[PDB]
Parts: C-alpha cells; sequence; structure tokens
RNA sequence: UGUCAUUGG
DNA sequence: AGAGTCCAGCCAATGACA
DNA sequence: GGACTCT
C-alpha cells in the first residue's frame, strides 16, 4: 500500500504521558494551507469548495525535508495548480500541483520534488470534456503565518502578477488572520499508554521524520519546564499559585497539573491541594522526560 | 392640518377623501353627495361594510388601531436581538453579550462634576460615538470639530462590561420573562444567557430568540440595578419557590452526588474546584457527599424533612431539592434564613459544583440500559397478547350469549364501560410489570443510568417505560374513542361493525417492537388532534390573558397595607398579611 | 369581578369607573365618541392614561411623588 | 413508529428544511438557495428514497456523534461540535443570495468602491454592509440599492439587460462554517442549537483515539422516545464495519420509515458484519460493539470515566436557520413619518418592537420610570411643544409670539401651556379632533407644599 | 471537488480515493487498508454533486 | 380551443353567425430553461388559432356562408411544465439533464412557480344538513 | 407603503 | 325569537407583487 | 364560529 496505519505504543508513567501528549497537542503544530486564492475558476465547483480543500492537502509527505524549519516558523510553502480539462486523464490529483519552499530567511520561493505515488491520489472529477467551452481551474495557497507583500510576489515567477493582486486584493478580507494549524498525526494517552496514530507512505523513511518531531517537542518541553515558576503568596483565581499559609496550592494549569501529579497528587484543573512544594525535583521530571523520549524513539525504531 | 396626513413617499389617502369632499362643495349642490363624501371620508362603515379604506376610523379599528399599537407599545432604538446559547462563565445575574451587539451599542455618560475628566479623556482618544448638547438641544454624531462639554450634555460611547441591559424572552407571559442583568463580552453572535435562567423564561437552546434593549436614563438604570436584577427575583412572587435552579443534567449530578461515598480530600476538592478554598477537613480523611453537600449550605438551619444541623436527613437527593420553582428546594430555604444573595449564591456553587461533578464522572444513558436482552419485552409480548384474546374470547362470549337470546342485551354506554374496565385492567396489569421489572434491574445492576435519572426525578416514569417497553394502551379522542365512520367501523381493516376493541383503538404493541398500521393511525390521530387543539387554543388564551390583565393592572398595594383599586377597598390586608408573598 | 353590587365580567366595563383611554385600550372604539357626547372630565390616573400623556404610573416606585428641599442648599 | 406522533411530525417538518444539493445549476441559477458542500449519501434508509433520488441529492453528512455530558454544557439541546471538524468541512454550506436592482438608464451612464469602469460590481469581490452593486446616481445624490447583510459574500454572477431601464441581477455566494447558534439535526427529529466549539484536545476521546464530531444530551433522547435514534447508530456502525454485501457491491441497510423487522434481527445483522470484520472477538468487545458502548476518556487527567458512552456515526442534517440571518441590531436609524418612531424591517435597519406584554412585565416589576423612559419619545427629539388650555391645540409661534389662532380669531387671549408628550400622541389628539371631538387638557396649579420636621417612630417591638 | 482528509480523525484518505473512483475497484480491496469507521463512511458515502457546465461569461451584458 | 358553435340565430333560427376557431398549433420555445433563467425570458410555449366569424343561412339546397371578418394567427403564451430532466412535453427529441426532475414553471420575471394539488368544491356524494331540528337538506350537484 | 406566499421560537 | 356588530396570542424572517 | 344587544 501507499499509505499504511501504524501504532507506536509506548507505555510510560501516567502523568508524564499526559505531559507528553498535552505538549504535543500545544506545540507540534504543522501549518495548513489556509491562505488560499483562486485566480481563475471556470470549472463546476465554486471557490469555497476549491479553497476548502485545498486547505487540508497532507502536505508532510511532500514537505517532510524541512519538517524541522517548518515547526520553528522559521519556513513556509506554497502549492499552486492550474490544471484545465482533458481527454484522457480527466481528473485532477496532488500530482498536478506544484510545491513550493519559501524560506523565509530570504524570502527564497524554490520548487521542492514531488513523489510520483501522488499520480495515484485524487482531489477533483472533471466532467464531460468539450472543447467548446473551458474547464479550468488555477489556485494558489500559501501556509498560514505567510505575510504576503511585494517581497514574495517578486518571486512568483510562475503566474500572472496582475491576475494574483487582483485576486488577492478581493480574496484579503476574508482569510482568518489567527495561525491556522493543524496535528501531524492523533496522539492520546489512555491511562499512562502513550499511542501514536501515524501513518507512513512508501516514499520517505518515517523514522526520521518522526524523530525530528519527537527532538522538537523535546527541545520545546524542556525550555516550557525550565521557564515554569509558580506564584506563591495569596491568590486570585487565574494562574496557579501557592499558598504557604495555609500549604495549599491552587492548579489552574496543566503543566502544573502534570507535575504535581507526577508526584503523587491528584489535581486537576482549577483546584486546591494540600500538597507540599518542598517534593517537587524539576530535575527528575526533565530526566523522566528523556528517557520517556528514549523509549518513544525505541518503540518507532521497532515500527 | 396637514400633520395627520403627510408626503407619503416610496418608490395620501385623508388628502383624497378632502378633495372628494371639496369636489362637491359648490352652491349648486345636493346634501346628499356632500354628505357621502363626509361619511366615506370620516367612516365608510356607516353606509358601507368594507374594511382597507384608511378613514378616520382607522386609527380606532380593532386590534391595530392607534394607542394599541403605537402608544403602549413601540419600536426602539438601542435594541438588539439574537439566539441564544447557554454559558458557564455566565451566572444567573449575568448576561453575555455578542460583539456585534456591543459595537453598535452605545451607552451614555452625563456631563458633571464627577464624570467631566473621563469624557474629556474619552473625547481625547476618539471613544465618543455621540455627543447630546441638551442646552442648544440638538445630537451630534462624530465620524476635530468643537465642543464645550456643559452639565446637563452626555456623551455616548461604546456599551462596557457590567451595564445593566433589559433582555427578555417572547412571548412575554409573566414578569420573570424581562429581567435586567449585567453585560458580559462573550464569544459569537449567540446572546449567551446561563440555563439557571431557562426555566424561569420557558428557554430552550434549540432556536430560540431573545431581544435586548439599553436604557440609559439614571432613574431606569437604578431600578434596573435593584427591581429588575435576577437576585432581587429569585423567589417567586405568590408560592415563594425559586425561580432560577438546576435543569436536567445537573438533576442527576446532585443525585449521584450525595448518593456518592468514601472520598479521599484530593477528590473532594476536586469535585469542589475553586469552592475548594475554605473546605474544612476537621479530622476526616475519608469523605463523603453529605459532607460535599454540608460545605455547600454552609448553614446549621433545621426544616422538618430535609435539614438538621445543616445536613440533609432526607434518604435521597432529587428534584424537588435543586430544580427552580419546587417546594423543598435548599436555596429557597437558605433565602428564608438569611436573604435573596445566600439563595442566589447557592444556587450559583451548586451548579458550579455539580457541573464538576460531570466533568469528572459523567452521565449517559445508552441503548443497553433501556434494553439488555429480549427476556422481559418478550415476556410482556406474551402476556399481552394472552390477555388481549382473552379478553376477545369473553366479549365474544357475551355477544353470542345475546346473539342467540341467552341474555337481555346492555346499553351500548355501559358495554362500553365494560370494555373500557378491561382494557384498562391490561394496563395497569402492564404498568405493574414495568415497576416490578424496574426494581429488580436496580437490585441487579445497581448503576444503571436510566433507572438513575428516574430516581432523581427527571422525566423517566414507569408509565413512559410502559409505552416504550410494555403497551401503548388505549387511545383517547374527546374522552372516548375513536368513533365509528362509514359501515360501523373506523378503517378498512376491519369487518363493517367490528366488536374489535384494536380496532376502536387500543394499541398492543410498544415502541420498542414498533407500532403497526393501524396503531399508527390512532396514535397519529391522538397527536394530530393534540397539534390542533393547541394551535386552536393559543389565540384564545392570548386573548383572555390580556383581557383580564388590562382589568386587574390598577389593583395595588396602597400605603396602609391594604389592596385598592381607584379609590375601592378590595382587600383590608394584601395576602392576608401584610407581608410579600 | 364582585366589587360592585352585582358580577361584572370580564368583558366590559359597566359599574367600575374606569377612563375613556382606559376604554379605549382596553378595545373599544366608539369610548371617545361616547366621552364626547356626554361631556366626561376625567382624572388621569392609571396606566392606559399615563402612558398616553408620557407621564410615570401609579405602580412603584412612581405610587410616591417625590420632590426636593431647597433649604439645605440655601443655607450654604 | 419506534418513535412517538409529534416527534415524526417535526421530523417530517424538518426534512424539508435540511440543506441538501439543491441545484445542478449552483453556479449558473441566479437564485436564492443554500447548498451542502461535501455531501454523503444515507446509507440506512427505505427504498422510496433510493428511487425517487432524494438519496443521491444527498442531504446530510455521517458524523461521530456521543451521548454524554459534556461539562453540563449540553443542556437544553445545545450540542457540542469539535472545531477540527468545522476546519475540515464538516457540515459547511454555501448559502446563495440573489439581488435585483432597477435602474434608469440616465442613472446608469452618469459606497462605490467595489464598482468597475463599466458601473457594475466586480467579479470574486467580497461585498460588505454598504455597498452598491451597480452605479444609480439620480442628477450627485445618488440613490443605490445597498448590500445589507451581516456577512460578506463574493459576487459570483453579474447578468445585466440594457432596455428603457437597466436591469443588474447579481448572484452572490458566501460558505457558512458551523458557529455558535446555528441549527442542526438528526433524522428522528433531535435537534438543537450549537452551544460550544470544543477543540479536539478538550474532547473525550476513545482506545482508537476518536472524538466525536458531535455531543448529544443523553437524556433527551429517552425523555422525548426516539429509540430509533439508538438503531440508525447501531445500523450506522454496522454498515462502517461491512458495506458490501457478499459479491463486493455497496449495498445500504434497510432500515424503512415504517419497520416491521425487529430489533433483534438488526442486532443479528450487526454481530454478522461485526463477526466478518474481525473474525474473533471476545464477547464483551462483540456487545459493546453491537450496541455502539466504549469507554472514553478524560482529556485532561487521561482516565476513564464511570460507565460506558453510546458512541457512534449517523447521518446528521444542517437546518437553514443560521445566526446572521436573524442577527438584528440599531443604535440609531431612520423613523416613520406620521407617529416618528423607528422603523420596521431587518433590511431597513429598524427597531425591535417593545410590546404591550413587556409592558405588562415592566409595570409588574414595579419600574414606573423604566416604563414611562421607554414609553415615551426620546429625549434627543425634545422641543417646546404649547397647548392651549381652553381649546386644547396645539398653539403656534407667529413671528416669535405663541398664540394660539382658533381663540385669537374668537376674541380671546387663554392660558398656553408647555407639554412634553409623545408624537403620536399628537396625532391622535389631531385625528380625534378631525372627527370632531374637542380634547381639552386641565393643569395641576398645585398649592405651593412646605416640608415640616417629624417625630421620631421606632417600629422595634417591644418584649 | 473532494476532502482530501477524513472529516473526523485527519486521516489521508486521497490514495483510496483514486482507487475506488478512478481505478474502479471494490469497496473490500480498497477498505483493507481502512481501519477507523469514519474514514470507511467517507469511502463509502462521499459522492460528488451531479452539477452541470457553468455557463460563460460570468459576467454578461 | 377548437369551436363551432352558433353565436346568434335569427329570421326563426335559420340565419346564424357561426364562430369557428381552428388550426390550434402549439410550439415549444427556442432555448433550454436554463437560458431562459439566465438571460430573463419566461419558458413560454407559442400557440396560434384562426378564428373566423360569419353568417350563415341555409336556403333550400343552399347555405350562404358569406365571411364577415377573419384572424389568421403569436397569440397566447403558456406556461410551459419543465418536466424530468428537463424536458417538456413539446420538445420531443432532447437530451436528458441526468439529475434535474422538473415539475416547475418559469414565471417572466425567472422566479419558479410550483404548485399543489386542490380538492374539488364539487362533491361526488351528496351533502347531508339539519338546519333546524327535524328539518334535513339534501344538496346534490351534477 | 401595504397585501400574498413560505418559515421560525 | 332573529339580525347587527365586533372579536379572534406575541415577536419575528425571507421572497414576490401592486 | 360565537357572545351581547335591539328589535
Ligand atoms: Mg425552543
Ligand atoms: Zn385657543
Ligand atoms: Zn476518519
Amino acid at each position: 500500500h501507499p499509505r499504511e496505519e501504524n501504532s507506536i505504543v509506548v507505555e510510560l508513567e501516567p502523568s508524564l504521558a499526559t505531559f507528553i501528549k498535552q505538549g504535543f497537542n500545544n506545540l507540534v503544530k504543522w501549518p495548513l494551507l489556509n491562505i488560499g486564492i483562486v485566480l481563475s475558476n471556470t470549472s463546476t465547483a465554486v471557490n469555497e469548495e476549491w479553497l476548502t480543500a485545498v486547505e487540508h492537502i497532507p502536505t508532510m509527505k511532500i514537505f517532510y525535508k524541512h519538517i524541522h524549519k517548518i515547526l520553528t516558523r522559521e519556513m513556509g510553502f506554497l502549492v499552486y495548480l492550474k490544471r484545465s480539462q482533458s481527454e484522457r486523464d480527466n481528473y485532477i490529483t496532488l500530482y498536478d500541483f506544484d510545491y513550493y519552499i519559501i524560506d523565509k530567511d530570504t524570502n527564497s520561493v524554490t520548487m521542492v520534488d514531488k513523489p510520483t505515488e501522488l499520480k495515484e491520489t485524487l482531489l477533483h472529477v472533471f466532467q464531460e470534456y468539450r472543447l467548446k467551452s473551458s474547464q479550468t481551474i488555477e489556485l494558489i495557497a500559501f501556509s498560514s503565518g505567510t505575510v504576503i507583500n511585494e517581497d514574495i510576489v517578486s518571486k512568483l515567477t510562475f503566474l500572472d502578477v496582475e491576475v494574483f493582486n487582483r485576486e488577492y486584493n478581493n480574496v484579503k478580507t476574508i482569510i482568518d488572520p489567527d495561525f491556522v494549524f493543524r496535528s501531524p498525526f492523533i496522539v492520546i494517552s489512555p491511562m499512562g499508554k502513550l499511542t501514536f496514530f501515524v501513518e507512513v507512505y512508501s516514499w520517505f523513511d518515517f523514522k526520521s521524520c518522526f524523530k525530528d518531531i519527537i527532538d522538537f517537542l523535546e527541545g520545546a518541553l524542556i525550555a516550557n519546564i525550565h521557564n515554569h515558576m509558580i506564584k506563591v503568596g495569596n491568590c486570585d483565581e487565574t494562574v496557579s499559585s501557592y499558598n504557604p499559609e495555609s500549604g495549599m496550592l491552587f492548579v489552574n494549569d496543566l503543566m502544573t497539573m502534570n507535575i504535581v501529579n507526577f508526584f503523587g497528587c491528584n489535581s486537576r484543573l482549577e483546584s486546591y491541594h494540600r500538597f507540599d512544594m518542598t517534593k517537587v525535583d524539576v530535575e527528575l521530571f526533565i530526566k523522566a522526560l528523556s528517557d520517556a523520549c528514549k523509549k518513544i524513539l525505541s518503540a518507532s525504531n521497532r515500527l | 392640518p396637514l400633520i395627520i396626513r403627510p408626503a407619503i413617499s416610496f418608490w395620501n389617502e385623508l388628502t383624497y377623501l378632502l378633495g372628494m369632499i371639496v369636489k362637491n362643495c359648490n352652491l349648486n349642490a345636493d346634501e346628499q353627495v356632500i354628505q357621502k363624501a363626509v361619511i366615506e371620508y370620516d367612516d365608510i362603515k356607516i353606509i358601507s361594510n368594507n374594511t382597507t379604506s384608511i378613514n378616520l376610523s382607522y386609527i380606532t379599528s380593532g386590534k391595530n388601531n392607534m394607542i394599541r399599537s403605537y402608544i403602549v407599545a413601540r419600536r426602539k432604538d438601542q435594541t438588539a436581538r439574537s439566539v441564544i446559547g447557554p454559558s458557564t462563565s455566565i451566572t444567573v445575574n449575568e448576561v453575555g453579550m455578542p460583539a456585534y451587539i456591543r459595537n453598535t451599542l452605545t451607552e451614555k455618560i452625563f456631563v458633571n462634576a464627577f464624570t467631566v475628566d473621563k469624557v474629556k479623556q474619552l473625547l481625547a482618544s476618539n471613544q465618543v460615538k455621540f455627543y447630546f448638547n441638551k442646552r442648544l438641544n440638538q445630537l451630534t454624531r462624530i465620524r476635530k470639530n468643537k465642543i464645550h462639554l456643559l452639565p446637563g450634555d452626555w456623551v455616548e460611547v461604546a456599551v462596557q462590561e457590567y451595564t445593566s441591559i433589559i433582555f427578555g424572552r417572547q412571548p412575554s407571559l409573566h414578569r420573570y420573562n424581562v429581567i435586567a442583568s449585567s453585560i458580559r463580552a462573550t464569544e459569537g453572535d449567540t446572546i449567551k444567557i446561563s440555563p439557571g435562567i431557562a426555566n424561569s423564561q420557558n428557554a430552550d437552546f434549540d432556536g430560540d430568540e431573545e431581544w435586548m434593549i439599553l436604557e440609559q436614563n439614571p432613574k431606569a438604570v437604578i431600578e434596573q440595578s435593584i427591581l429588575m436584577y435576577p437576585t432581587t427575583l429569585l423567589k417567586h412572587d405568590i408560592h415563594g419557590a425559586p425561580v432560577y435552579g438546576s435543569i436536567q443534567d445537573e438533576i442527576v449530578a446532585a443525585y449521584s452526588l450525595f448518593r456518592i461515598q468514601d472520598l479521599c480530600l484530593d477528590e473532594v476538592l476536586n469535585i469542589l474546584g475553586k469552592y475548594g478554598r475554605e473546605f474544612d477537613p476537621k479530622g476526616k480523611c475519608k469523605f463523603s457527599g453529605k459532607d460535599i453537600y454540608t460545605y455547600l449550605i454552609g448553614e446549621k438551619i433545621n426544616y422538618p424533612g430535609l435539614l438538621k444541623d445543616g445536613e440533609i436527613i432526607a434518604n435521597d437527593v432529587d428534584s424537588n431539592f435543586v430544580v427552580a420553582m419546587r417546594h423543598l428546594s435548599l436555596a429557597g430555604l437558605l433565602s428564608d434564613h438569611k436573604s435573596n444573595v445566600e439563595g442566589i449564591n447557592f444556587i450559583i456553587k451548586s451548579s458550579y459544583v455539580f457541573k464538576r461533578y460531570l466533568s469528572i464522572y459523567g452521565f449517559g444513558v445508552t441503548f443497553k440500559d433501556l434494553r439488555p436482552n429480549s427476556t422481559f419485552t418478550n415476556k410482556l409480548e406474551a402476556i399481552n397478547v394472552e390477555k388481549i384474546e382473552l379478553i376477545k374470547e369473553a366479549y365474544a362470549k357475551y355477544l353470542n350469549d345475546v346473539r342467540d337470546g341467552k341474555i337481555v342485551p346492555l346499553s351500548k354506554a355501559l358495554e362500553a364501560d365494560y370494555v373500557e374496565s378491561m382494557l384498562s385492567n391490561l394496563t395497569n396489569l402492564n404498568i405493574r410489570e414495568i415497576e416490578e421489572h424496574m426494581r429488580q434491574t436496580l437490585i441487579d445492576d445497581p448503576d444503571n443510568n436510566l433507572l438513575k435519572m428516574a430516581k432523581a426525578g427527571y422525566k423517566v416514569n414507569p408509565t413512559e417505560l410502559m409505552y416504550i417497553l410494555g403497551t401503548y394502551g388505549q387511545q383517547r379522542i374527546d374522552g372516548e374513542p375513536a368513533e365509528t365512520r362509514v359501515l360501523g367501523r373506523v378503517l378498512p381493516y376491519y369487518l363493517p361493525d367490528s366488536k374489535d376493541p384494536e380496532g376502536r383503538g387500543y394499541i398492543l404493541n410498544s415502541l420498542t417492537k414498533g407500532l403497526t398500521g393501524s396503531q399508527y393511525y390512532f396514535s397519529m390521530l391522538v397527536a394530530r388532534s393534540q397539534s390542533t387543539d393547541i394551535v386552536c387554543e393559543t389565540s384564545r388564551t392570548g386573548t383572555l390573558a390580556r383581557k383580564i390583565i388590562k382589568k386587574m393592572e390598577d389593583m395595588v398595594v396602597d400605603g396602609y397595607g391594604q389592596v385598592v383599586i381607584g379609590n375601592t377597598l378590595i382587600k383590608y390586608a394584601a395576602n392576608y398579611t401584610k407581608i410579600l408573598g | 369581578l364582585c366589587a360592585s353590587y352585582e358580577p361584572e365580567s370580564v368583558n366590559k366595563f359597566k359599574f367600575g369607573a374606569a377612563s375613556t383611554l382606559k376604554r379605549a385600550t382596553f378595545g373599544d372604539n366608539k369610548a371617545l365618541l361616547n366621552a364626547a357626547l356626554h361631556k366626561k372630565s376625567e382624572p388621569i390616573n392609571d396606566n392606559s392614561s399615563c402612558h398616553f400623556f408620557s407621564k410615570v404610573p401609579n405602580i412603584g416606585t412612581g405610587y410616591y411623588k417625590y420632590f426636593i428641599d431647597l433649604g439645605l442648599l440655601m443655607r450654604m | 413508529n419506534h418513535n412517538s406522533g409529534p416527534r415524526a411530525i417535526l421530523g417530517c417538518a424538518q426534512a424539508k428544511q435540511a440543506i441538501s444539493c439543491l441545484s445542478s445549476d449552483i453556479r449558473n441559477k441566479i437564485d436564492n438557495g443554500i447548498h451542502l458542500m461535501y455531501p454523503e449519501r444515507p446509507i440506512v434508509i427505505s427504498k422510496a428514497l433510493e428511487t425517487s433520488k432524494i438519496a443521491a441529492n444527498c442531504f446530510g453528512q455521517h458524523v461521530t456523534i456521543a451521548l454524554m455530558s459534556y461539562k453540563g454544557i449540553n443542556q437544553e439541546d445545545g450540542i457540542i461540535i469539535k472545531k477540527q471538524f468545522i476546519q475540515r468541512g464538516g457540515l459547511d454550506i454555501v448559502t446563495a443570495k440573489k439581488h435585483q436592482v432597477e435602474i434608469p438608464l440616465e442613472n446608469f451612464n452618469n459606497a462605490y468602491s467595489k464598482l468597475e469602469s463599466n458601473g457594475l460590481v466586480r467579479l470574486n469581490a467580497f461585498l460588505e454592509s454598504g455597498d452598491a452593486m451597480a452605479r444609480n446616481i439620480s442628477s450627485s445624490f445618488d440613490v443605490s440599492e445597498k448590500y445589507t447583510d451581516m456577512y460578506k459574500s463574493r459576487v459570483e454572477r453579474v447578468q445585466v439587460e440594457l432596455t428603457d431601464k437597466v436591469k443588474v441581477r447579481v448572484l452572490t455566494m458566501k460558505e457558512r462554517r458551523p458557529i455558535l447558534g446555528d441549527k442542526f439535526t438528526t433524522r428522528t427529529s433531535q435537534k438543537g442549537t450549537v452551544a460550544y466549539v470544543a477543540d479536539e484536545t478538550e474532547l473525550p476521546y476513545d482506545e482508537n483515539g476518536i472524538t466525536p464530531d458531535v455531543i448529544i444530551n443523553s437524556t433527551s433522547i429517552f425523555s422525548r422516545k426516539t429509540i430509533s435514534m439508538l438503531i440508525e447508530v447501531i445500523l450506522t456502525a454496522a454498515y462502517s464495519a461491512k458495506p458490501y454485501n457478499n459479491k463486493g457491491e455497496n449495498r445500504p441497510v434497510c432500515f424503512p420509515s415504517s419497520n416491521e423487522t425487529s430489533i433483534d434481527t438488526y442486532m443479528q445483522f450487526a454481530k454478522q458484519c461485526y463477526e466478518h470484520s474481525n473474525p474473533k472477538l471476545s464477547d464483551e468487545e462483540l456487545s459493546d460493539k453491537i450496541f455502539c458502548e466504549k469507554i472514553l476518556y478524560d482529556p485532561e487527567t487521561d482516565k476513564p470515566y464511570a460507565s460506558k458512552v453510546f458512541f457512534g456515526p449517523i447521518y446528521y442534517l444542517r437546518l437553514r436557520h443560521l445566526t446572521q440571518d436573524k442577527a438584528t441590531v440599531r443604535c440609531r436609524g431612520k423613523k416613520t413619518k406620521l407617529i416618528r418612531q423607528a422603523n420596521e424591517g431587518r433590511k431597513r435597519g429598524g427597531g425591535i418592537k417593545f410590546g404591550e406584554m413587556e409592558r405588562d412585565c415592566l409595570i409588574a416589576h414595579g419600574a414606573a420610570n423604566t416604563i414611562t423612559e421607554v414609553l415615551k419619545d426620546s429625549e434627543e427629539d425634545y422641543q417646546d411643544v404649547y397647548v392651549c388650555e381652553n381649546c386644547g391645540d396645539i398653539a403656534a409661534q407667529i413671528k416669535g409670539i405663541n398664540t394660539c389662532l382658533r381663540c385669537s380669531k374668537l376674541n380671546l387671549s387663554p392660558l398656553l401651556t408647555k407639554i412634553d408628550t409623545t408624537h403620536v400622541s399628537k396625532v391622535f389628539l389631531t385625528q380625534m379632533n378631525a372627527r370632531g371631538v374637542k380634547v381639552k387638557l386641565d393643569f395641576e396649579r398645585r398649592p405651593p407644599s412646605f416640608y415640616k420636621p417629624l417625630d421620631k417612630v421606632d417600629l422595634k417591638p417591644s418584649f | 471537488v473532494f476532502q482530501l482528509v477524513c472529516s473526523t480523525c485527519g486521516k489521508d484518505i486521497s490514495h483510496e480515493r483514486y482507487k475506488l473512483i478512478i481505478r474502479k475497484k471494490s469497496l473490500k480491496d480498497v477498505l483493507v487498508s481502512v481501519k477507523n469507521e469514519c474514514c470507511r463512511l467517507k469511502l463509502s458515502t462521499q459522492i460528488e454533486p451531479q452539477r452541470n457546465l457553468t455557463v460563460q461569461p460570468l459576467l454578461d451584458i | 380551443l377548437t369551436v363551432k358553435r352558433p353565436l346568434l340565430s335569427f329570421k326563426n333560427n335559420t340565419e346564424r353567425i357561426m364562430i369557428e376557431i381552428s388550426n390550434v398549433k402549439v410550439t415549444p420555445p427556442d432555448y433550454s430553461p436554463i437560458i431562459a433563467s439566465i438571460k430573463g425570458k419566461s419558458y413560454d410555449a407559442l400557440a396560434t388559432f384562426t378564428v373566423n366569424i360569419f353568417k350563415e343561412v341555409m336556403t333550400k339546397e343552399g347555405i350562404s356562408i358569406t365571411k364577415i371578418s377573419s384572424y389568421e394567427g403569436h397569440l397566447i403564451k403558456i406556461p410551459l411544465l419543465i418536466g424530468y430532466g428537463n424536458k417538456n412535453p413539446l420538445d420531443t427529441a432532447k437530451y436528458l439533464v441526468p439529475n434535474v426532475i422538473g415539475g416547475v414553471f418559469i414565471n417572466k420575471q425567472s422566479v419558479e412557480k410550483v404548485g399543489i394539488n386542490l380538492v374539488e368544491k364539487i362533491t361526488t356524494w351528496p351533502k347531508f344538513r339539519v338546519v333546524k331540528p327535524n328539518s334535513f337538506t339534501f344538496s346534490f350537484s351534477s
């Protein structure tokens, strides 16, 4: 099969697995192609169907070699589709797209390589072919977070700049200003059984990409653990705090909840708990996190 | 004058009627043609029987006359209307306002010695939308001009949080429909109300709309802050029960929270949440849900059958304890003890703790709780198809004894009463079987969620479970079965003059088995009859409601505690006590 | 309904002293005509008559008349 | 026949309001309509739905539902919906509106930011709520009818006819994703609006890592006696186990509108499907798969809930009652010419009618100043109006002097009193004067009253 | 136009769309590699809507 | 529309003026309903007829048919029902659009009009009524 | 500016 | 005893038409 | 369709 569903199962401490799962779902953000511009649409589908379907192209199968630079937002990408009706092969697959990486260090837009298994995909099926009337579609979709200005329109040498400027000024008021993203795969952990529900493709090694994702996650999680501090004194109910006059920790954070639940507490979000904060060892939690990431990579190596 | 007949512009009738008057005002003209012109200008129904002529009587003609439409009711500025949704970050004293409403609606800030610095600061930062100059008596929309702020003038800016908006649901059947609570900024395009006020307004979140009005007059601001605040309206003004409370899921959450046992301190504090700050574990290490309820009440009050030193001495906490407008409400007792603020605080804190119980433990009813296997339903099916054939054979034996002549026949009323009693006995047998099944299921599976919401007191009883699992009963139209049409029958599925009681509307099947065609006919007959009856009765209830409201609305309590209207003493003491009801 | 010497319905005003604007707001098309024929002079004390002339009704906070004592302001 | 009667009446009423594949000429007909974007055929159907081709012109989507309580937010028919489900085109619709303006040719050849040099609106442009679709200037003083919706809409088609009068027909389109307050339903009349758009990381999940797209409350399923919804979820899940027959062809599951096959036959069919999928299961796992019960896990603490949850797929329908089609707000605007109160419509930006029962509610609250300020005309619309105490009509200012014309013609000089009444009150009084009824107001020359000090009164009891 | 991912779980179903609609395999041979029931329902129930050709030009005077 | 009936008759019914409508022909419009919806036209069929008024006097073996007035023909525009696959009853040769079921009429303002069935007022059984007690009514129609 | 049709709570 | 007269819930929303 | 009033 060109795509196989697989599962990576690591048995950990329950609060450590919950911490890794929530840090994955909060930190590992793969951007979507929400910035979509239709340049010419004479097909039978409206622009909104095209943009909603192009918004969720599985672009991790194409831009995998730059995964880390896409995960640190130092690099965007781009798809471009210009496809008309045909006599034979009268349909649009994912091979008809042109995929470009956008180095934000230079605004350098350069074409990435395209797998030949993407010919065995399907996005659209055209109607009955007539050379009398035109049935074509052209669109360009940028990844989320890319700022569209004349610096990047100067690099779009594969399309009409006039049509792009006009259609972008048409569609600019509707594009979501927030960063729209995707988690790369399903990560759960029921009762400390941390599970990754991944998709492995035939044309690249999933272990290198998974190692890049887990290394990014481990670095970001250790930085977030180090820059995490719990307020002392009295409490207003917005952040997690600790009152030493009563000896009561107010948990209103996920990281605080998972850290103190590693040390034998049974906390929930927005709850007070009699917990002595001299038991929290940050270095032991970081060492358990590092051993857990080594266990995750060892479990993925036997995929 | 022309003010009652202005120039109509879209791209007058009275002016044309006066022109037809003045077209006959000549010296060589009869008084009959001038009289007809005057009459059809004033009142066409004196000489005719046509409506839709715009005459003078059009301002006093029926429901759409001038006073009823434009004097006791009007369309207003500073209004809004939107679909509603629930909110858990909104208490019963608050309301969530969408961003388009608070980006359109404005509030007044008056110019005086107290607020002149705030008005000057808001004018310097371009946050002022309107400015009213009272001395020149003119309003100016601010889209730099010159504005001098004198006392009596005001500015109008965007509406801020904790401003009292008057919002409501329609139809406004009683005064708990239209209340005044505080604006909170929420998300979406829906007016987010609390679920605790929902039963007060007869509201669901299935597409109901609610309206808002902003009345920024200082007397109206004080009256909205005091008199129309939901803390002021906590107790019902006739029977005293609380107007706010808990709804469907929080009832079963209250029941299961009372029944919970042997909790840790961390589990109790997880259930309590933000109200676990002042929770006192005395010397205990294991706790129960009765300790959680003792902490939630927080008063050492007694009540016969409910409380003793703060502990609940009832066996279970059911829907009479926490749902609005019930006679055993704990919030009603806590507000009978101190004040409406304590009852409103118990309602807010109780709803928070019940929803945290639902977040930790969950509640769901599956199909396996209703029908786990086919044993009981097969048993009741065999029981029903035995007993109804016994009924049919007994009735046929009576009919044949009449037909051959061994006995004299009964009247048709008495014969219908005898068959009515036999079918009612079969229905009661089904009810007793359903009750025994409920007892046996809760002693076999004591954690059945359907029987849990039956014991908590929410919408599940043995009759509804008989409709699902047992029988559907006899379908009544106008108190009797369906009347016989052509050929002495109702449907052509039965013989002419058929004595079959199942063909007159007795349904043997249930919803689990599925109704057959004739049974579906009689069920749809009852359903469509109920729909037609409520549609026909809605307008009549509205007309009588308006008549009674207009008759009784001028009857008030005077300064001496007596109930008067006009200058007539109706009652010597209001509510027989000279105390609020 | 039994405030007079006879039971009176909710549809009509027979014995109770109701003003012309109260009868017109209740729904009676010949109310002002019968008031003009009989030359009626009625005081404005009811809700239907207070809402016509933009007066505060005698309900609740409007049940009382409010004055201001300018003595303490003129004293200083 | 497995539910109660009123639910079938409501379901027949709501099936005609469900968004479907409305027309093949979606980009061709300039007409009002709502179209479903990524349609799915229903699988648990009757043959009459197949032969009328309603199932081919699909009227909903298969979603994953959970029958549980999600933190007390699911109350009174509110549903929880997944944000990631909505982002991926889940139950996504397109509303197409038709606008038709009729312009004089001299007005067309004579707020305009979306217009081209042709005097018409630009294709694929998004119209905001003050935008005109064509040039219409009458002698300047433009009188063009303008876009008045709360949302933007993309100009899909423009059709122009040049005659004695220019006829411009614009078809605009807007993609509507589910937001808070949007109405949804099942094929069992289980309807309600969106109460909360939850992230997929704050939703309960099963062992396979699947979060539900929709969470419906479970109490309303058993209080309204909608038994066939549970059978529909069971049969939909049994199709997802085995969607093909023994020939391999896609066959649907025949569950008719009025069904005469028992529930045990459907349980046996579901058992055969699940035993074809996985050739050996434990009988607890098989009974959990047939009855669609699943252990779900709290996403915050990663711990299971107390009991198993009814969890499975169902054909779910979107209804045509959107929040921004009903959303109304007015600060200030036009007034009607006769009575000088606010105008009516929603396209015209009118006011909400504070009716008579709301007036009853504010009377019953005891708030007399509030209902006085509501029912009277605005403080901005104030003017000094004088009435004659003798004849009862409005005095006139001739050249600065307040006079009564009727009394100066009758050789009088009566009192003129300033009044603060509504404009509709004066129009009513002038029309009753036109009928012949003279209305004369009398004023209170109250005797000047004096505050005297009062004795001390203590109302506390004596024990 | 088809969705390339499942709208419930987010899994890629593009290759199965090509294997089912264009290569015209059976549902058994396509759903041999699909395990979640939501993605199986997407591959068994989703269609493209029957639509006519767009009348051109879109701006007609 | 095919009518041949005497309108008036004089001189002891041997002189009569007869109207005569014939040559009734109905033709479909020269476009599809989608072009009628886009362009703004109305999907109406055009029927034309020839109507002749003439006086007709009977002799012993002669019939004096003297033409008074004649009118040969578009006369009436009838709304045309869009059927299954956008196929009207008049266009016998047209390609079936594979999704439309039709059943609507296109108005003069490109508005689609759809119709319900209506119960007739004429009753096939006679109607029974009780006006006042021991007084009954039996109303039927023909 | 009003009628008619359809729909919602 | 029989005709005249007035009365029939509230608040909406779209579209077509004069 | 139905209740009150004058005839
Ligand atoms: Mg509702
Ligand atoms: Zn005068
Ligand atoms: Zn899926």
